[PDB]
């Protein structure tokens, strides 16, 4: 190899890597920490009809309180609307609205979870002296989201960046060594296993090529008031996204699938909480179908949400830019969301196809178990391993000016 | 009719969005499946000796 | 840790104070050659610290009577250790300025002393020129006024005091020489700034900026400028408050598509006459005639923002200016073009050792330390302030709060105390004026037009019964003397008209009244319809104002309005933050590219044998060209070689000196020795030619052409993209990163232009 | 609109609460993503 090889040679880099890897470890040795004043082995003995530590919750629910708050810095709430619309001096309050929502929702979240597992175990886990147990497993997770947040604020204050991003990448690749472990003791034992890596290979450059694909818009400023060196096409533009929405339609969908057979489960045996649980699958096409559209009609949402062609057209008839042809203020709103229509369109039907990939990969590979390879999880390592690189390569394309003297 | 002219608007659109090229894309994918070698190995050393810490330690 | 060894410092000095205060006149004049003698032996400055301002201590007061304070020496050993000394504002902190120059003016390089206006600069320097030309060293002085040769004198004295403008312009105008001996600016040493709060502060987002002339065009401003003239004030444009941003609405485009006859504004075809609609709406209604300029004999002359003074040299830029003068129907300057550009922090950042002092500074001790490296010390004042910040009371209408202004002025006027009234525009101070004249008081107006008026106003403003009304000229670093039984009635009574964008800026006008221990009186009056106010205000406080009446004769008593306020210009300064934490990061771009750029030039500059550094431009450019004619993933036979030597014979040979059957089918980097032996063999025949003394001259006025022009069509193109830079986040990226990106590769084309084009103008003749 | 996105405000926040025993049979994780010159030279 090269680049890296480029990249053990800078201090600062090398330094950012060390320190990058470090908290790795510290995460990896937060992980390893078993029996939070909880059940012993009832987690691997009581789990089929699997991760539960302090890092059982994860970020999460700091995900969904930041999803909420974007939500609320709109004409919803006009609180948050005036500290978004007050400068950067307002984000620190509104981000701090963020950090106290999202502690008392993983306060609420870590007890639904803990009533799920003593329902799901039949409550043969650990006796309980009152509320004060179940109190101190919401502080003990909850303190380990917050030991998360602090992570990732030191990944992203000196290590390589988006360290919330870097820790949800580590808790995903660190149980493919499971995964394979697994596979290796199950194991057409290659040209099988060929077939499979050609597929999984395709499916990561349709993900590349899907997710680096900007559809730029040339924005003009009306400010070049001569020539004055005109290259050409002008490296000035408005690019947009081909999925802007991320991967939280999946989260959506996901979860508003998995709710109704959590309320199934809490009224017990019941004909319509069979029925409900025959028709949401997700792996018969009833439930798939349902998946699919909650998807589309979600990403449809986020994507609007994301890139806001309000705002956006807002934005551009105070700064001057124009489109040529368009003016600034309504008909810029109508082009960015008639194309934005299109644009999202065929982002739904990627992210529809990869969340619909790992039932169809193990329906029609058989050989794992229970290894999901698309999904949420490829979007994430695909998308951190990318933006981590073109992090490294920025802070050395930074260093090498060279001059003109030789 | 909405949906094939719809459609017609789609596929021509599709022909304006800056997609990577050859180069730029075997080079993307040869770093995310270098990336997730390296940390498949980096996490399953970890793992290893973590096992053999709480082995020994208990 | 560091306060008591300034205090400690102190001591020493003030115990050593009894050894020199017997000496004669000829021993302190040969005690600087007795320093400059113990510094060539191999002391260093720190070890001299003490008797030096020993020295120091005693040569001030045997010239001017007065004597430094232990809290002065305190500051002038934290000027030297080189951070920021923060003195309380009125306590000493130009014979605080006096002290560590001496010291760090004996090492034979230049010591330059900034201030923030021409008036200080002067003053200072007439002050400090007297006890330095007494003590032994050489004092200069630098102006706006002042020629080249002047200038060349002025910096050649061991101390210099300056404005910072003229500092930027004479580093720009240094990195824009052709000769070595004819710069101005020596290397830089050492920066006393004063009013750092001002300078690396308020105005670092500003940067100095000298631009070359260009063409002239003129029939644009005027149409706009006639189209504008007839446009319905709230119709036809919108006019933000807030960010005082004008664009026009839907009928005014529809109205502008009508008047020039045109189908569409907003297009490709129209962008130079959409930037005139803008620049001659944004003249008309953006900035108003005296609040952003001055008029005077013929030519617009502006105002600086920050200092209030009226900066005669300097032009807006964007053809903005130009729009200004199209709009009060003078004649159309020609446009120019940007030639140079620093920031103020990345000038400053360019001394060897920075030292600093201001009035109010632990507001921005941690933007100080985050960027200049440099801690701010707090130190005493000796003798306790008696001067009393009495709390601003605030008014309804501006009616109403002139009203007061000139009712409190009468009232200290008919008891015979000085009042000075503070401002920020200089048409309210025109308003303030004509409201004090049909009223019977003899005032003394102090506008952005009236400078040796400045001058006597501040000699005579602190007698017994004088009243001033002050833009920004007495608003920083102007000291007023109290006269005979002044300070027994209270001294000078500020009377301050608008609440500014900074606390700091605000305590400046109570320095101005309270200094040495002598008493003074504060008291702000400001309105709610405020230009603060009616810009930067609560929407909730605007509509909640309206339960107060209308009777303006009493301020508003509630603390609604009180917490309004400070939230305002709390607002503002993090607004201003924020926005220099956008700037700085975005100039580090053009920082590192620039010191590439004018430290190659100027090792161009100075060298005598420009010949292997003109032919390895020629090899650059000439293996870019072969690498560019000969790819090596495509197969070797098919090159286009006659395509080649076309190439070659026409940018650097001649035409039959090469073709096709001299060299085919052989490896590129013998073929690039080959083509260089050729060049070489035609260098040396052109060098024969016309003598190996013109050629250098020659090439180096080739070099130093190509160098200048395109790097300021890299400057134009940078700020280019830096305009529509932050539209890149709208696909989640990082602006800053693909601006970084972006910039290196602009930069290398910049650096490949070069080279192709000084190729082509050397081997061509 | 104003009433469509309270609702969805509501629903998400509901069923993210309802559906806080996740993970069921599988895995999601997420992620979240005026100047003047001086003349001459
Ligand atoms: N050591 C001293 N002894 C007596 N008077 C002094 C001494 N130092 C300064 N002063 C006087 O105090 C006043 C302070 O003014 P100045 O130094 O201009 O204030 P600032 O510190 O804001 O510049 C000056 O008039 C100066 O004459
Ligand atoms: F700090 Be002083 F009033 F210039
Ligand atoms: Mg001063």
């Amino acid at each position: 190899f090269r680049t890296i090889s480029n990249f053990m040679r800078v201090s600062d880099i090398r330094n950012k890597i060390i320190f990058t890897l470090l908290m790795l470890i510290v995460f990896r040795i937060g992980t390893f920490i078993p029996v939070p004043s909880v059940n012993t082995d009832v987690l691997k003995l009581q789990d089929q009809l699997q991760n539960f530590s302090i890092f059982a919750m994860g970020v999460m629910p700091y995900i969904t309180a930041s999803i909420i708050v974007q939500l609320l810095q709109m004409d919803v709430v006009p609180k948050f609307a005036e500290w978004s619309k007050q400068g950067e001096m307002g984000r620190r309050k509104l981000a701090q609205f963020t950090r106290y929502f999202t502690i008392v929702l993983g306060f609420i979240q870590a007890l639904g979870m803990s009533y799920g597992f003593n329902n799901l175990a039949g409550g043969m886990l650990i006796q309980n002296p009152g509320i004060g147990t179940y109190l101190l497993i919401a502080v003990v997770l909850t303190a380990g989201t917050a030991f998360l947040m602090w992570l990732g604020e030191q990944i992203t204050a000196k290590g390589v960046g988006n360290g919330i991003s870097i820790i949800i990448f580590a808790g995903i690749v660190s149980g493919i060594p499971t995964i394979l472990n697994q596979i290796y003791a199950q194991q057409l034992r290659i040209v099988r296993l060929l077939l499979v890596a050609l597929a999984v290979v395709a499916v990561i450059v349709g993900v590349i090529y899907i997710q680096q694909a900007f559809r730029k818009i040339p924005i003009q400023y009306a400010k070049r008031l001569e020539g004055r060196n005109p290259v050409g096409g002008h490296s000035t533009h408005l690019p947009l996204k081909v999925n802007p929405a991320g991967v939280i339609p999946v989260i959506f969908a996901v979860s508003f699938l998995i709710a109704p057979p959590t309320i199934a489960s809490f009224f017990g045996t019941n004909d319509v909480t069979l029925w409900i649980r025959r028709t949401f699958d997700y792996t018969h096409p009833v439930g798939m179908t349902i998946y699919v559209v909650l998807i589309i009609a979600f990403t449809y949402f986020y994507a609007f949400v994301q890139v806001n062609p309000e705002q956006m057209a807002d934005n551009l008839k105070k700064q001057g830019g124009y489109i040529p042809g368009i003016r600034p203020g309504k008909n810029t709103q109508e082009y960015v969301t008639r194309i934005l229509y299109r644009l999202t369109l065929v982002g739904s039907l990627f992210l529809a196809f990869i969340a619909v990939l790992p039932v169809f990969f193990v329906n029609f590979a058989n050989l794992p178990p229970s290894a999901q390879i698309g999904g949420t999880s490829l979007l994430i390592v695909v998308g951190v391993a990318l933006e981590t690189m073109k992090q490294l390569e920025s802070q050395l394309v930074k260093r090498h000016y060279r001059g003109f003297i030789k | 009719q909405r949906v094939t002219n719809f459609f017609k608007e789609v596929v021509r659109e599709l022909k304006k969005v800056s997609w990577p090229n050859r180069k730029e894309l075997v080079n993307y994918t040869a770093v995310v499946l270098a990336t997730v070698a390296f940390f498949t190995v980096f996490f399953a050393v970890i793992d290893l000796g973590i096992s053999q810490l709480i082995r020994l330690v208990f | 840790r560091t306060l008591n060894r300034y205090e400690k410092i102190a001591n020493d000095i003030d115990a050593i104070r009894g050894d020199y205060e017997n000496l004669s006149d000829d021993a302190l004049k040969h005690k600087t050659i007795e320093f400059k003698e113990r510094l060539e032996k191999g002391a260093t400055t720190d070890d001299l610290l003490v008797e030096a301002f020993a020295v120091v201590r005693e040569a001030s007061r045997r010239v001017t009577g007065m004597f430094p304070f232990k809290v002065q020496l305190m500051g002038g050993v934290a000027l030297h250790d080189g951070n920021i000394a923060e003195m309380k504002t009125g306590e000493g902190k130009t014979l605080t300025s006096t002290l560590p120059v001496y010291l760090n003016a004996l090492t034979g390089k230049g010591v330059h002393v900034v201030t923030v206006n021409e008036y200080l600069a002067s003053r200072d320097a007439e002050q400090m020129g007297k006890i330095f030309e007494f003590l032994g060293l050489t004092v200069g002085l630098n102006l706006n006024s002042m020629s080249k040769d002047e200038k060349r004198e002025a910096y050649a004295a061991d101390i210099t005091y300056s404005t910072n403008n003229e500092l930027g312009f004479d580093y720009l105008r240094d990195n824009m020489v052709l000769y070595k001996e004819q710069m101005v600016q020596r290397p830089l040493h050492f920066a006393v700034i004063d009013e750092v709060d001002s300078i690396l502060i308020d105005e670092a987002r500003t940067p100095l900026i000298i631009s070359g002339q260009a063409a002239k065009s003129t029939k644009l401003y005027v149409q706009a400028n006639a189209f504008v003239r007839t446009l319905k004030a709230e119709k036809d444009y919108t006019y933000d408050i807030k960010t005082k941003a004008v664009q026009l609405t839907e009928e005014g485009m529809t109205k502008a598509e009508k008047a020039f006859g045109i189908d569409n504004l907003f297009d490709v075809k129209h962008v130079a006459l959409n930037h005139h609609i803008n620049q001659a709406l944004k003249a008309h209604v953006a900035m108003q005639k005296d609040v952003d300029y001055v008029v005077e004999d013929g030519q617009v002359v502006i105002v600086d923002s920050f200092t209030g003074r009226l900066m005669k040299g300097r032009r807006y830029s964007e053809g903005l200016h130009q729009a200004i003068e199209a709009k009060e129907g003078l004649e159309i300057q020609n446009e120019s073009m940007t030639l140079a550009t620093i920031t103020f922090q990345n000038y400053f950042r360019m001394y060897e050792k920075l030292a600093g002092m201001t009035g109010t500074a632990k507001t921005e001790e941690e933007e100080f330390r985050n960027i200049y490296n440099m801690q701010v010390v707090t130190i005493p004042t000796n003798r306790p302030v008696v001067r009393d910040d009495r709390p601003d009371l605030i008014y309804r209408t501006m009616e109403g709060k002139f009203k007061a202004v000139a009712e409190d002025v009468a009232q200290r006027y008919m008891t015979g105390q000085p009042v000075l009234v503070g401002t920020v525009a200089v048409e309210t101070s025109e308003l303030i004026s004509k409201l004090l004249k049909n009223k019977g008081i003899p005032h003394q107006v102090l506008n952005a037009k009236n400078h040796e008026r400045e001058a006597q106003i501040i000699e005579e403003a602190g007698q017994k019964g004088a009243v001033t009304i002050a833009t920004n000229m007495a608003g920083r670093g102007t000291d007023i003397k109290l006269g005979e039984g002044v300070k027994e009635l209270g001294g000078l009574a500020v009377v301050g008209t608008e609440r500014h964008e900074s606390r700091r800026i605000d305590n400046q006008l109570r320095g101005r009244s309270g200094r040495q221990g002598d008493p003074g009186i504060t008291q702000f009056y400001l309105s709610m319809e405020d230009e603060l106010m009616r810009r930067f205000g609560a929407e909730r406080t605007m509509a909640m104002l309206d339960r107060f009446g209308m009777d303006d004769s009493t301020p508003i008593q509630s603390k609604m309005v009180s917490r309004a306020v400070e939230s305002s210009q709390k607002r503002v300064e993090g607004n201003n933050f924020d926005s220099r934490k956008q700037l700085l990061q975005y100039d580090d771009v053009l920082r590192q590219q620039r010191e590439v750029i004018y430290k190659q030039r100027f090792e161009v500059i100075d060298s005598e044998n420009l010949r292997e550094i003109v032919e390895n431009m020629i090899k650059s450019s000439l293996e870019r060209a072969i690498a560019a004619y000969t790819p090596r993933e495509e197969l070797p036979e098919e090159w286009k070689l006659d395509g080649l030597v076309d190439l070659i014979n026409t940018t650097y040979l001649d035409e039959g000196a090469l073709e096709k059957s001299d060299i085919f089918g052989k490896e590129p980097d013998e073929m690039l020795e080959l083509i260089m032996d050729r060049i070489i063999t035609k260098y040396n025949e052109k060098e024969e030619q016309f003598g190996k003394e013109q050629m250098r001259e020659f090439e180096k006025v080739i070099v130093l052409r190509a160098v200048d022009s395109k790097w300021m069509d890299h400057i134009d193109a940078m700020d280019q993209l830096r305009q529509g830079i932050h539209l890149r986040a709208y696909a989640q990226t990082n602006p800053l990163r693909e601006y970084q990106m972006e910039g290196f590769a602009m930069f290398e084309h910049m650096i490949e232009s070069i080279e192709d084009e000084v190729a082509k103008f050397v081997m061509k003749a | 609109a104003k009433k469509t996105a309270i609702a969805i405000a509501v629903a998400l926040a509901g069923f993210a609460t309802v559906a806080s025993y996740a993970q069921y049979e599988d895995g999601c994780s997420g992620e979240l993503e005026s100047g003047y010159y001086y003349y001459s030279g």
